[PDB]
């Protein structure tokens, strides 16, 4: 028997570090994650009482949009529908949303607008794309936001809710945006997504774009397809398209662009962000191939994080360094590499990569600054890099000293990556 | 477990759980039909991935029995409103693409778990997807009449137009010398209904013989054209079989079986005074390939030959300028990309051998695959609806034909039935019972031919003006002379435009 009050009396750092590892899964009727359902010599298959018929007839058609996906093993659903009455009213769940909003959207990610039970209520999805918590906006402003926003007006405003089309049908996109139009809730949403599982966009995408100027609190735009990346957020050489594109006033507002799952961003010759002249961050989430010599990188952006990629080329900094100190690549690798591991190299582990470095004694302190100016000429004022899960970088990876210090570059899942030299 | 990382990364979590739902439906269907045996009852069954029977025909027969044979024996009758049915079969084609993708993913999952069975042969399912897409596009073409300025071709198809123009005994505007006799027009209609209903080409229409057409031992309504290739059309390994079928329509003027029987009657006999046929063959010393596989289904200049190509090209030109059709190259000369599937040796011998698959609770040859024929190709290429799938759509027969009119036409087959039916070769008595079925179809659909086209050359013989002929004519046309609308259907979309007699008579140029 778990005790909620004894949990809610201990202070807020421990509660953050509880709800950071409880990812979003507030329920006991969680689906199995999709790593054991494939790593198995077995297929879990179904094979139904007096009470469960009432729930599957009366509760279930309200939730038949987002929960018909889990029709395999319907013991999951007739376990789910007893959580579905009381889990959104739970004190642990509301405390998780309180310490989420008090730490600015860090703990559990991206509450989502949806339209179920005829209300236009919020929703929370876990990583398995299951709703668990659905709140209408009056209740969400009442008993989680106003329970932590007592008197300071820099915390009453709630502007982190995602929008996330491809969750729901385009007719429901239209009805959701109409009900969102008749209220003054465009400043409530914080980011939008894009789906659509030459220039032929879907109806829901056009409906989303034609009201995107009205937000005035929008950041963090994201798409999910290679046949949709080229159409609205890549420049592509197009300079005049009045309708169906993404309204240059609202290109200025956004902070980052997430690129969810694709094959290549440089399907054409150049994958240029010449516009979006105000974004600071960019996250490549599951793109298969990217070429760092094929992105144009706007005038002041800071972070290029990237994860789950399969092939990286690199900024080919080495080919410009070898013009400077004027050696061959074999002679460079044999003579001008020191591989120093003093103490900050050994702080973050990287037990699979071997971090290397040029010579302080065999380069005479100028053509050393030129060799560093090559690297800062090829980066063009970025700082945060964050290579997660990768494989088989083609060129060698070259990172400057001022950015490899202070943990501003960070290779996390080091399996096939190796030999990052730091200059 | 090397490939599991790029297997989860190929999908969303949402799409992965949708796909697991769809192949969970598939494995439930395979367990209730016992394609894969269940381990135990009243326990959680855990079937492996190593031994899951997956193929093209199993996926497609699942798609039949769940998605497109919409039986629903208490709730079939909710397909009345056109907009609701349009949304519902848009949902059907969406779930069709999703179940094909899910079972393709199940094949990709099972091939890494050491299962050598799951080869999808994806062009088969792409042909099925394009078939259902073309049917939904035909429903889109009827429900949207503001597409282009060719609305007369939106209402009447080229098939019904050319077919109904080729039932005319007079050709004062069709052709003066090219379509003189009714037998030449009926062999042109046989060529048109073996080209349009059956997507072959010119030389494969030249391959059609007498004994090639087998018979249905289950349903009897399908003309079983087993296109047998003996290891030489492009490839060795002798199993390359394209199975074809022709069913009796609702409209008697588009039925290929009555047309085929009429032209074989005008070739066996012809006209006793004007255009004599080729005469009745021997059918006594017929070795399997000696007399039946040498005489074509349509004659030409000589008695036992196949005609010249540009004569048929000029026939196509004169008919398509008579029917107002701009002629192209893809539809009537070359092979389309929307055809019948050709079966390779392993899946044609293995899947239909019932005694090697005796553990199954229901064999596919009995109900869903009528004599080695795909169901949806059968009832879409005949322009029907494959959704009822066990109804009496083809069994509509009011005022059935009597037994006295059976012996009055084709008496030689009665002579062979009173001869030794067993002592001849297999193609001989197969052709005999084939012509029996065709004679039954001809006697069925003959009174509409006599009523709407009385100038035809069948009745240029005073033995056909007997009492039983006109009696059956009046008994079939008794429900057609007092109603303003037609009693017989035309096409499953076009039963609310051409059901009236005015729109059907207006398609005829000469004598509406």
């Amino acid at each position: 028997s778990f005790n909620p009050v004894r949990f809610l009396e201990l202070p807020i750092d421990i509660r953050k570090e509880v709800y950071f590892h409880l990812d979003g899964n507030f329920c006991g009727a969680h689906p199995y994650p999709i790593d054991i359902l494939y790593k198995s010599n077995d297929v879990e298959l179904p094979g139904r009482s007096k009470r469960s018929k009432k729930l599957l007839r009366y509760m279930y058609p309200v939730f038949a949009t987002y929960l018909n996906i889990f029709e395999y093993s319907p013991q999951l659903i007739e376990k789910w529908l007893e959580y579905a009455f009381w889990l959104r009213y739970d004190c642990l769940v509301l405390d998780c949303f309180k310490v989420n909003h008090l730490y600015d959207g860090t703990l559990i990610d991206a509450l989502e607008w949806t339209y179920l039970d005829n209300e236009l209520r919020l929703a929370y999805f876990n990583k398995a794309s299951m709703l668990e918590v659905w709140y209408t906006f009056k209740e969400y402003k009442k008993w989680v936001i106003d329970s932590v926003a007592f008197d300071e007006l820099d915390l009453l405003n709630v502007s982190n809710i995602q929008f996330n089309i491809d969750n729901l049908t385009p007719q429901l996109v239209d009805k959701c945006l109409s009900i969102l139009e008749q209220k003054d809730l465009f400043a409530t949403i914080g980011e939008v997504q894009f789906g659509q599982d030459n220039q032929l966009t879907s109806i829901s995408v056009i409906r989303t774009i034609r009201s995107m100027e009205s937000m005035k609190s929008l950041r963090k735009i994201t798409v999910r397809g290679e046949k949709l990346y080229e159409l609205l957020i890549n420049f592509h050489g197009f300079r005049d398209n009045p309708g169906k594109t993404i309204s240059y006033i609202v290109k200025r507002r956004i902070n980052e662009i997430r690129l969810s799952r694709m094959n290549q961003i440089s399907r054409t010759g150049l994958a240029d962000f010449t516009r979006w002249d105000n974004l600071q961050k960019l996250v490549l989430s599951r793109v298969a191939y990217i070429d760092l010599n094929s992105i144009v990188f706007p005038k002041n952006f800071k972070s290029l994080t990237m994860k789950r990629v399969s092939k990286i080329k690199w900024w080919n900094i080495e080919e410009n360094i070898l013009k400077e100190l004027k050696v061959d690549k074999r002679t460079f690798k044999s003579l001008y590499i020191k591989e120093d591991d003093s103490k900050f190299t050994k702080f973050f582990n990287l037990r699979h990569t071997r971090i290397k470095e040029l010579d302080k004694s065999e380069i005479n302190q100028i053509t050393y600054l030129r060799c560093q100016a090559i690297v800062w000429l090829s980066f063009r004022t970025l700082n945060h890099i964050k290579l997660q899960n990768v494989s088989e970088v083609f060129n060698n990876i070259i990172v400057p000293r001022a950015l490899f210090d202070s943990k501003r570059v960070e290779i996390y899942r080091c399996e096939k990556i190796s030999q990052v030299l730091v200059i | 477990e090397d490939r599991f990382q790029e297997l989860v990364d190929s999908l969303k979590p949402r799409t992965a759980h949708q796909y697991k739902t769809y192949y969970t439906k598939y494995i439930q269907w395979c367990q209730l039909n016992q394609i894969i045996p269940t381990p135990e009852d009243n326990s959680v069954n855990s079937v492996p991935y190593k031994d899951l029977p997956i193929s093209a025909e199993l996926i497609h027969w699942f798609l039949l029995d769940t998605l497109i044979t919409d039986d629903k024996p208490g709730e079939k009758r909710e397909e009345t409103e056109d907009l609701d049915e349009e949304e519902e079969n848009s949902f059907k084609i969406a779930t069709l693409k999703k179940i094909i993708g899910s079972l393709n993913f199940l094949s990709k999952l099972c091939k890494v778990h050491e299962n050598p069975n799951a080869n999808i042969d994806t062009k088969y399912l792409e042909s099925v997807t394009k078939l259902h897409t073309h049917w939904i596009d035909s429903q889109k073409a009827i429900t949207t009449n503001e597409t282009n300025n060719t609305n007369t071709q939106v209402l009447c198809p080229p098939l019904l137009k050319v077919s109904l123009n080729l039932w005319n005994p007079e050709t004062n505007h069709l052709s003066e010398k090219f379509f003189k006799t009714c037998s030449e027009k009926l062999r042109f209609l046989v060529d048109f209904q073996l080209r349009s209903y059956l997507n072959l080409s010119f030389e494969e229409r030249s391959k059609i013989r007498f004994g090639s057409l087998k018979l249905g031992k289950r349903d009897r309504d399908a003309i079983i054209y087993h296109k047998v290739t003996h290891s030489a059309e492009k490839k060795d390994t002798p199993g390359h079989h394209q199975l074809l079928a022709l069913l009796p329509q609702d409209c008697p003027f588009i039925c290929p079986q009555t047309t085929l029987a009429a032209y074989l009657y005008l070739r066996f006999y012809g006209i006793p005074s004007v255009s004599k046929g080729d005469g009745f063959p021997n059918l006594n010393a017929d070795e399997n390939g000696s007399l039946l596989q040498d005489i074509p289904i349509l004659r030409g200049k000589s008695l036992t030959t196949y005609p010249r190509e540009e004569t048929f090209s000029n026939y196509y030109t004169t008919v398509f300028r008579y029917c107002h059709l701009p002629y192209k190259r893809r539809e009537y000369f070359n092979k389309c990309n929307l055809v019948y599937p050709t079966w390779d040796e392993d899946t044609f011998r293995t899947f239909f051998n019932e005694e090697n698959h005796g553990n199954w609770l229901e064999q596919p040859e009995a109900f869903a695959f009528p004599d080695k024929i795909p169901f949806d190709f059968k009832k879409i290429m005949n322009f029907k609806s494959p959704y009822t799938s066990y109804s009496t759509n083809a069994k509509k027969d009011p005022f059935p034909p009597p037994k006295d009119l059976l012996v009055q036409i084709f008496p030689e087959i009665d002579e062979y039935k009173r001869h030794d039916y067993e002592g001849l070769s297999q193609n001989s008595r197969d052709f005999l019972d084939l012509m029996e079925v065709l004679r039954e179809r001809f006697l069925s659909n003959l009174p509409w031919i006599y009523k709407f086209f009385p100038n035809h050359d069948i009745f240029q013989d005073p033995i056909f003006g007997n009492s039983d002929f006109q009696s059956y004519f009046n008994d079939k046309t008794i429900h057609s002379k007092g109603s303003p609308i037609l009693s017989f259907d035309i096409l499953p979309g076009f039963n609310k435009i051409y059901k009236n007699k005015t729109n059907f008579y207006s398609l005829l140029i000469e004598r509406p």
